[PDB]
RNA sequence: GUAAAGCGCACGCAGGCGGUUUGUUAAGUCAGAUGUGAAAUCCCCGGGCUCAACCUGGGAACUGCAUCUGAUACUGGCAAGCUUGAGUCUCGUAGAGGGGGGUAGAAUUCCAGGUGUAGCGGUGAAAUGCGUAGAGAUCUGGAGGAAUACCGGUGGCGAAGGCGGCCCCCUGGACGAAGACUGACGCUCAGGUGCGAAAGCGUGGGGAGCAAACAGGAUUAGAUACCCUGGUAGUCCACGCCGUAAACGAUGUCGACUUGGAGGUUGUGCCCUUGAGGCGUGGCUUCCGGAGCUAACGCGUUAAGUCGACCGCCUGGGGAGUAC
């Protein structure tokens, strides 16, 4: 059963990205949004408008730069039954840069470079590169 | 399965109003029901191993119920033993 | 929308997820080709032909199918372009080097029949050279005069013409081709949703293309 | 999946993991600080012996623990919900699902009598065998046990093993339809409990056909076999034991995503239903196949693709799934 909501949306996101599907919905939630949010802050989704008044959704719109998708790999990290806390100095550099770590700081879920500088850590999410 | 006219009658009994099979009381009531009435034919033809396999069924999830009752409400799940005289 | 109301969608309902998106609609057993979004592809695509047909375009008009064959011979020909509607040879366009060797074979041969120079020996070997020419211009003959690999390549359908299109993407050749339903668009890197065939789609197109090909030789 | 490796299959305690919202708390978590983390090593910067090894000043590091002060996204506790997860009620539908008891017809064999006469039976030929004490064939009647042709399928049910005449009784599951109801009561599960093909074992029944053993007859160089004539256990029944199998999809369970084509089975809605017809919307199930995956073969929305929760198992061949 649906034990981690989160990987769904990941999956869900890359799955499309090969399907080239327009958009994708899904049940939101408050970590699902802001999650999706940095995702569209950083340039990897078009954008997003969560559906639904009783049952919440989550219009999010994949986004595809030339002759392919802007989320080449996205994977889950700080996954349940496993979790993962960095400190403000052991946030990770996602494709040593050029990608993107999301992390749940005590401020926000905000990217690694945001956190760091900010000097808070936090728990990882993912891998959006 | 169990007859509608003592399935209606123990659904009242336990209902928490009127109408409302979904209370978990009456499950558990319903299901030992056809509990106790089913070993009957079970003491016959014993056999019946597949038929068992259902059997042990309501029970496990009458145990997941009661369970469950306690775990939020330890009131209805004590007075709940007592009209049927379960666990013992 | 003018000639372009005279094919519509083919292909009863084998079609292709690849096509779905410049598919129309079904209807009647069939879905039709969304011509709304053909239209773009219509000029678009020939709006890139008279570009590199400014100079000579070599433009290889590609068609083997019943229909189209008898057809490219005129269309194809009336311009400075290539025709190709008798069995794709296997290579002719990325084995040139070995396919050319053919052509000369024809080349001469010709000046054999042209005048006094096929007069040789017996009927027989007559015969058996006389032969040789037809089916060697058959193949070689709507593209002999071609020193060298084409500029562009427009073929009619995407899929019985597969071995062709393959070659250019290959060689690095832009393709032209009329892909509809049940074509693979993957390939042919400017698409045209159009009938596969209908005996009217095949020629508007052939000479639509035709004109917009001879006019950007200035 | 086939190389070593998915427990034969289910139920399920501990354990691990837990949909969604608000509040709350601040334990994990993050931040700061303060202790402490011996010196020496190591490391950086710099000194001293002609250099180096070596010696040394300072710092870093000692990623650890505890206390205090904060932060509150996430995980955890508590309060209150919610409804999509899971489950309940009502009415049906299809089904070789299970336990019990009946009962029908086809055939085999055997017994009895009629008719009838020199063969029958068997093989590649034969032979053993059965026949004039009358077989075989044919007919009539009776006894008995086992299994259900056709329907029957690329079909259905079941957790698995498996489950076929028909009738009844007891009984489990699955699926659909509208609604109504509880309010996360869920998923997995070491150990544990139960179910487990056939063969086998115990007691007591039964015993037609088939048939390990065994006995003849052939074959052969031999023939402790294949073939033939016989035939005991057993095969059947009741209750108890045994727990294995190429217990195989050789593929663990739950959930979510991911182009298509064709066929079967089963529920419901809607249609000029005028009809087979057509148009939806659920369950289960076959074949082909795209992307992708794979060492390849191939799998492919019922994945062996893309992911998450939990469990089981593998670590070269022989020795050995043996010994103890
Ligand atoms: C008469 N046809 C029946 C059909 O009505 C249906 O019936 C069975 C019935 O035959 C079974 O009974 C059978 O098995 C019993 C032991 N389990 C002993 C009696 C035997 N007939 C019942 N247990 C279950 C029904 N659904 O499924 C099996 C069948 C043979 O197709
Ligand atoms: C994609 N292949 C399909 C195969 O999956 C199956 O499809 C059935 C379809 O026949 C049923 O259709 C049935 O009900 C229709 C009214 N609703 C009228 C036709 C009737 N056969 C559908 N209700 C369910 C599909 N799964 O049978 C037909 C087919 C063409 O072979
Ligand atoms: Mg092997
Ligand atoms: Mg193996
Ligand atoms: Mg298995
Ligand atoms: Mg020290
Ligand atoms: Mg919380
Ligand atoms: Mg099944
Ligand atoms: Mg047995
Ligand atoms: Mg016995
Ligand atoms: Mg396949």
């Amino acid at each position: 059963s649906m034990q981690d909501p989160i990987a769904d949306m990941l999956t869900r996101i890359r799955n499309g990205q090969a399907a080239n599907k327009a958009a994708v919905t899904m049940p939101s939630s408050k970590l699902k949004v802001a999650i999706a949010n940095v995702l569209k802050e950083e340039g990897f989704i078009e954008d997003f408008k969560v559906e639904g008044d009783t049952k919440p959704e989550l219009e999010l719109t994949l986004k595809y730069f030339q002759g392919k998708a802007v989320v080449e790999s996205i994977q889950r990290v700080s996954r349940p039954g496993l979790r993962i806390y960095k400190r403000k100095d052991e946030l990770p550099k996602v494709m040593a840069g050029l990608g993107i770590a999301v992390v749940s700081t005590s401020k926000g879920v905000m990217t690694d470079r945001a956190a760091r500088q900010a000097g808070l850590g936090g728990e990882i999410i993912c891998y959006v590169a | 399965s169990l007859s509608t006219e003592a399935t209606a009658k123990i659904v009242s009994e336990f209902g928490r109003d009127a109408n409302d099979t979904g209370s978990t009381e009456v499950q558990v009531a319903l299901l030992t029901a056809q509990i106790n009435h089913l070993q009957g034919h079970f003491a016959e033809h014993k056999k019946d191993h597949h038929s068992r396999r259902g059997l042990l069924r309501m029970v496990s999830q009458r145990r997941k119920l009661l369970d469950y009752l306690k775990r939020k409400d330890v009131a209805r799940y004590t007075q709940l033993i007592e009209r049927l005289g379960l666990r013992r | 929308m003018l000639k372009a109301g005279v094919h519509f969608g083919h292909q009863t309902r084998y079609w292709n997820p690849k096509m779905k998106p410049f598919i129309f609609g079904a209807r009647n057993k069939v879905h039709i080709i969304n011509l709304e979004k053909t239209v773009p592809m219509f000029n678009e695509a020939l709006a890139e032909l008279n570009k590199i047909a400014s100079r000579k375009g070599k433009i290889l008009f590609v068609g083997t199918k019943r229909a189209a064959s008898e057809a490219v011979k005129d269309a194809a020909l009336s311009c400075d372009q290539f025709f190709v509607n008798h069995r794709w040879l296997g290579g002719m366009l990325t084995n040139w080097k070995t396919v050319r060797q053919s052509i000369k074979r024809l080349k001469d041969l010709e000046t054999q029949s042209q005048d006094g120079t096929f007069d040789k020996l017996t009927k027989k070997e007559a015969l058996m050279r006389t032969r040789e020419l037809e089916k060697l211009e058959n193949s070689l003959g709507g593209i002999k005069d071609m020193g060298g690999l084409p500029d562009a390549l427009f073929v009619i359908d995407a899929d019985h013409e597969h071995i062709a299109i393959k070659e250019a993407n290959n060689l690095g050749i832009p393709v032209f081709a009329i892909v509809d339903t049940n074509s693979d668009p993957d390939g042919v890197d400017f698409v045209i949703p159009g009938n596969d065939d209908a005996i009217r789609a095949v020629t508007l197109y052939l000479g639509a293309v035709a004109a917009t090909v001879r006019e950007g030789r200035s």
